[PDB]
This record gives structure tokens, sequence and C-alpha cells, in this order.
RNA sequence: CGCCGUUCCGAAGGGACGGGCGAUGGCCUCCGUUGCCCUCAGCCGAUCGAAAGGGAGUCGGGUUCAGAUCCCCGAAUCCGGAGUGGCGGAGAUGGGCGCCGCGAGGCGUCCAGUGCGGUAACGCGACCGAUCCCGGAGAAGCCGGCGGGAGCCCCGGGGAG
RNA sequence: GCGGUUCCGGCGGCGUCCGGUGAGCUCUCGCUGGCCCUUGAAAAUCCGGGGGAGAGGGUGUAAAUCUCGCGCCGGGCCGUA
RNA sequence: CCCGGUGAGGCGGGGGGGCGAGCCGGGCUCUCGCUUCUGGCGCCAAGCGCCCGGCCGGCCGGGCGCGACCCGCUCCGGGG
């Protein structure tokens, strides 16, 4: 009716949503990245054998692209296991190194046994 | 890099609850908690805003 | 019986004082460039001179004339879409088992019928723009001596021949139980166009000043009628 | 503290109790309680004096 | 090809306490979410720009061939979330009148209660509150003198090698 | 000083004590001064205050609410020799 | 067409009101628009008038107007 400001602003007209006559895309995407691709395999080393023995740690090589939360989540389907926690580093070969730690109820020796690892 | 100093100078907005901080150059005399004026009906005074 | 608790609390709006209200700001608004556009080529049409071609076009029928001429069109409005299919039909049946008048619509179908001497009013919409697609059309009916008349809105006409717009509309003939009503509407409009043609096409238009120059100038000289005055007193 | 850290501080560590309190000094809280006291005092002084004029006049 | 320009020739807000109309659900009691309308709304310039500037919060011990304030042991802490965010405590729990009782107190009504202490500086464990507004911190050079605390050095003794 | 597979965070005894001093050196915190026709960042971010639109319960099974004490869950990505 | 200012926030004209002047109480010459003591505070309307809704004249709650004069063609100025 009136203005009691001296500045024309744009009104706030509708905005609908879209409702696509087709999909652009015939079928979803599937995923690249499910557990078994996150996990390639287990590392051997001295140093990982120490890992196992001592800090109940397993030691895997796993996708570059894949975090702490995946790794954690691949590892507890694959083998049915718990984790503790995961650090992570990307080695100076461009792999992903993932230290993996087992809660405290499951020991990674046994775990390494059912694996092949040991 | 100015010689004169700069006074700032504070008043009431007459449309909105504020305060309207201005830059003013400092005529010689004046003091911090002065009161200065502007406007046609001003009166002349070091300091205040006249036409 | 009043509450000696509530009182008066009066704002004092003075220069200082009391923060002021929240008035209406509508004159001071900065508007969008397009409406500045539109409006300021409002005030340029009065301001400049407008040439009386362009000019006859503000002069147009009062709304009684407007309304009668509006009435008596309305009932030879052109068939919609929808009613010529049962038209099409009936002939269909009608086969199995004369054109009545009608609005002539169109600036082109318009103009051959005043060239022709067929038509026998014709209706211009006085918000045509460009201008120079009906800026003849005066001078041309005038010439033929076709009745012509000057309505307000080509959006009225638009809805005549159930279109969004039309530049003008034309009578060729019309229902016996009509050509009464045909008869008293030319004899008015005729009377305000056709036979006031010289003054039309002489008669500028524009020219005016703002209101703050003409009150400036009134103010000015008035101040030396008030002058003269006292050089007698 | 640093000024993140007031986040994490209750409010009684962060004012005083009193008007202003925090934020003003005390000395200054005492001077604007007068001088709003003062000059409302001097507006009513000042607007019988005007009416009385007006009363005359 | 592009260039200038960075608020300047721009309808530059996709947000919100609250209110009213509906729609959906659920621990369906009533609350969420959600759509529209009303109301309110300066920021005034997208964005990038510092591994020495600003910027919450981690330390001691042990451990390897090579890593550790990151691993293990121990002891902490910041930020965010949970209203199915749980338990305490605070708000909080008082007084007048009328009955009963020797009293302790118990019943019925009527009123209060968004904490309290100090003359003050200010203190106490919290101690409601939005749009809006004011302010503080981040946030301030170089040089001199002097003082306090540390680490180191020095001096006099006890041990242990 | 004792053991072991003897490549065990192996196990034991004792000790880890008492004073002085300084324009000393280094760091830091603070007070006070001098110099400038030099006056020595901004922002993210956090906080307090002013106001009082509101909300909360009718004396209890108390409510709104709480920057108080506990308790519950999580902290992804890249660098690291 | 150009320039400056601003979050384009009260511009022009008229009305209304106040102090003065002056002609024989009224009309006009003609001016004014409510802030100057103090290093406070100042928004998100009080009041009034008129309508309306819900519940049981009484409660609870809304809408409009005045307050905050009216009409206007360039936002306001400066150039041109
Ligand atoms: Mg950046
Ligand atoms: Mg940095
Ligand atoms: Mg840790
Ligand atoms: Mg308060
Ligand atoms: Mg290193």
């Amino acid at each position: 009716k009136i203005r009691t400001s001296p500045t024309f602003r744009r009104p706030k007209t509708l905005r609908l949503r879209r409702q696509p006559k087709y999909p652009r895309k015939s079928a979803p995407r599937r995923n690249k990245l499910d557990h078994y691709a996150i996990i390639k395999f287990p590392l051997t080393t001295e140093s990982a054998m120490k890992k196992i023995e001592d800090n109940n740690t397993l030691v895997f090589i796993v996708d570059v692209k894949a975090n702490k939360h995946q790794i954690k989540q691949a590892v507890k389907k694959l083998y049915d296991i718990d984790v503790a926690k995961v650090n992570t580093l990307i080695r100076p070969d461009g792999e992903k190194k993932a230290y993996v730690r087992l809660a405290p109820d499951y020991d990674a020796l046994d775990v390494a046994n059912k694996i092949g690892i040991i | 890099g100015r010689g004169a100093p700069l006074a700032k100078v504070v008043f009431r907005d007459p449309y909105r609850f504020k305060k309207r901080t201005e830059l003013f150059i400092a005529a010689e005399g004046i003091h911090t908690g002065q009161f200065v004026y502007c406007g046609k009906k001003a009166q002349l005074n070091i300091g205040n805003v006249l036409p | 019986v009043v509450n000696p608790l509530f009182e008066k609390r009066p704002k004092n709006f003075g220069i200082g004082q009391d923060i002021q209200p929240k008035r209406d700001l509508t004159r001071f608004v900065k508007w969008p460039r397009y409406i500045r556009l539109q409006r300021q080529r409002a005030i340029l049409y009065k301001r400049l001179k407008v040439p009386p071609a362009i000019n006859q076009f503000t002069q147009v029928l009062d709304r009684q004339t407007a309304t009668q001429l509006l009435k008596l069109a309305h009932k030879y409005r052109p068939e919609t879409k929808q009613e010529k299919k049962q038209r099409l039909l009936a002939r269909a049946e009608k086969k199995a088992a004369k054109r009545p008048p009608v609005l002539r619509a169109g600036v082109n179908t318009v103009t051959t019928l005043v060239e022709n001497k067929k038509a026998q009013l014709v209706v211009i919409a006085h918000d045509v723009d460009p201008i120079e697609l009906v800026v003849f059309l005066p001078a041309l009916c005038r010439k033929m001596g076709v009745p012509y008349c000057i309505l307000k809105g080509k959006a009225r006409l638009g809805r005549l021949v159930h279109r969004k717009t039309c530049t003008t509309v034309a009578f060729t003939q019309v229902n016996s139980e009509d050509k009464g009503a045909l008869a008293k509407l030319v004899e008015a409009i005729r009377t305000n166009y056709n036979d006031r043609y010289d003054e039309i096409r002489r008669h500028w238009g524009g020219n005016v000043l703002g209101p703050k120059s003409v009150a400036r100038i009134a103010k000015l000289e008035k101040a030396k009628a008030k002058e003269l005055a006292t050089k007698l007193g | 503290v640093r000024p993140k850290v007031l986040m994490r501080l209750s409010k009684t560590k962060k004012h005083v109790s009193r008007a202003y309190g925090g934020s003003m000094c005390a000395k200054c809280v005492r001077d604007r309680i007068k001088r709003a006291f003062l000059i409302e005092e001097q507006k009513i002084v000042v607007k019988v004096l005007k009416a009385q004029a007006q009363s005359q006049k």
C-alpha cells in the first residue's frame, strides 16, 4: 500500500522444484568402492607382524580414495570383527596403508590366521 | 600522511535507532566530549557546520 | 473508571527529538531502471512538442459513447475457434441432409476497406505502438469520407476479436434492427472527428513544463503584477 | 583470557553484579546515573519556565 | 580472441523471531515436518589471497633397523551432537488467616516467589528472555631504565659411583 | 644385587638430600619513560552490556528455564622419512 | 547531455497553527515549524475514534483510521 523504505528490492517469486519428463540417466551408477574394492590385500612385513602381535592391529593396503569410516565398515563386514580405531598413511609409492586396531575382545593374531596372513 | 588531525564525531540517525560515526577535519580548539552542531540553524561556534 | 496507570505518551518529531515515523516514501524511492524509463517517457510526451498527427490520438471518445460503441460492436464479434467448429459440423450434417455481418479487424484489412469505401465506421485504438501503424488512418478515413473514432485501449479492441490486442476494427454492414444505432453513433462520431479534421491536424500537443517550473513562473510573475498593482495602489 | 576462551566460561566470570557490569566501569556508571537524573530535572525546570512565560504572554 | 572495472549505469535478500490459513506423519495424548500468506530484515559486494600474520583444544613415560606431542601405557582437554539430552543441583518451594494438637507439626483457604551476599570495589555453583542497539576482545611501532619469575652458571655441605 | 628362553616396560635394596649468592647470561611477565612533519593491519571468530517484545505455574505430580556438577556419542580429508 | 549526494528519507504548491505589523473583532502586510549547559537515554507507539471475532453485560482476541495534513510529473541539488 505504501513504501516505508526508499529502496526497491526484487519481490520474492515462486520457484518450483524440478519434475523431469525423463531421467537423464537410465539407471544409477554402480558403487565402484564397495567393501571388496576398499581392502586390497594385507601387509605381511616384519613391521606388520609386530603390529599384529603387540598392538592388536591389522595392516592393510587400501584404496587411496577410501576414508577411515569406509575402511572400518569394510573390515567389519569382510571379516566379521570389531574395530577400535583406524590410522592411515599414504606411502611414498602412492598406496594407502591402514592401521586397523581391533577391539580388546578380538585377538588380531587369531584374526590374522582366519584371513591367511599368518 | 596528513598534517591535520581528524575528529571522530558521533551523531544520532534521525530515521533509525543507530549511531553515525563521521570523520571530520578537526578545527583547531575542539576537544573530545565537545558538542558540535551541523545545519542551517547551528550557532556560529568553532567546530560547527553551517551553510 | 479509567485505570489511572494508563496515560498519553506523545512522540515529538521535531528535528532532533524522537526518531521520525515510518511515513510513505513512495515519491523518493529509487525505482528500477525500467520503471524510471517508462515514467520518464510519459513526462517527455508532455514536455516536448507533439505533432498533430500523433497528438490527435489523445482525443478519444467519452466513456458513455465508448460504451454504446462497444455494446453495438459486441453483437458482431467474430466467431471463436470453438464455435466455428460447430458451424462447420452443422454444415456437414446439412450437406448430408448467407454470411451475417461481422467486425473486420486488423489495420491491413481496415485500410483496404477504407480505400474501397466498403467500411461504415472505423474504430482506432489510441495507444498503438509503434504509432506509425495507424498514424495515417485518421487522415485516410477523412479523405474517403469514412466516419472514424478513437477509442481508449487496444486491449478493449483485443477483447472484441478474442485476441490480446487489436489496433483497429471496422463496421462494414449491420443487421436492420441495428441500423439506427449505427446511424446515431456515426452522427456523433462524425462531428467529433471528420468535421473537425481541419483543426485536429493543426493542433500540436505537449509543450507543458513541470509543476515546479510552472509554480516558479507563477510566483515570479505574480510578484510583478502585485508590484504593478502597487505601482498605482 | 583470549576471546574464544570466554565461550566456555560461565557468565559469572565475565561480568559484575551491577548495571552495565562487565562492560562499563563503576566510576562511569555513577556519572551516567547522576547525568541522566540531573539532566532530566533541568528539562522539567526549563519546561516550567516556558509554560509560565507562555502563561504571562 | 577479449579488455576495463570491483560498487561503479543493477529489481543484487531465497533468510527469520513471530502470527494466520491448510497438508502430512510419530514415543498419534499433542507435537514436529512441511506449503502458502502476513510481518521483519542495510550491509553495499561472487570468489581467491599467508605450512613466519589472526585462528579452540595434548601432555608425561615407554617403544623401532628406520616413525612418533601421531604407535602403546597413563593422565587430560576443545569443538559438535544428543531434548528418547540421561541424572543431580538451581528456578524452589515462603507468609497471613481458620481448624486440630501441649508441642513437633497436620489439614482448608488467601496471597508471593524469572536467586542471594557486600557501604563499596565486588562476591557467590547456576541464576529466563527475541528482533534491535552499544561496547569489548582478536588489535598493534621502535628504543631506554628498573623490578619480579624461571632455566643456566656460580658458592657451602650431605650421599652414590 | 639377583634371575630367565636368556631379544623379559624382568625382579629386588638403597638413594633421588640441605642451604647461599649475583649490574651474571638467556627467556619471560610487569612498571615507567623517551622518539616521530614516521603514530606503527584487516577480517574470520568469541564475549559482555542496554532494552523488554515474550514465555512460564498457580502453591504443586510444580512449570518455563539454567553459560552449574556429573554422565552419553563423534571428530572425516591431505602433509609427516 | 554532464556533475555531486544519498540506504535516492520529508521536494514544489496549498492547508492548518504561532509571534509580530497595522486598517476601520475581522482581514492582511509577512515570518516561523517546536532539539544549544552537562562526554545520560531515545526504534520495534502511547492515547483516542470506529468496526469485528470467540467463550461465559463479563472475560479473551483481532481490523481500520487519526496520532504521522492534502495534491503533485521528473529522488534531491548543481550545470545545460
Ligand atoms: Mg581462503
Ligand atoms: Mg595460516
Ligand atoms: Mg590420544
Ligand atoms: Mg536486563
Ligand atoms: Mg620427521
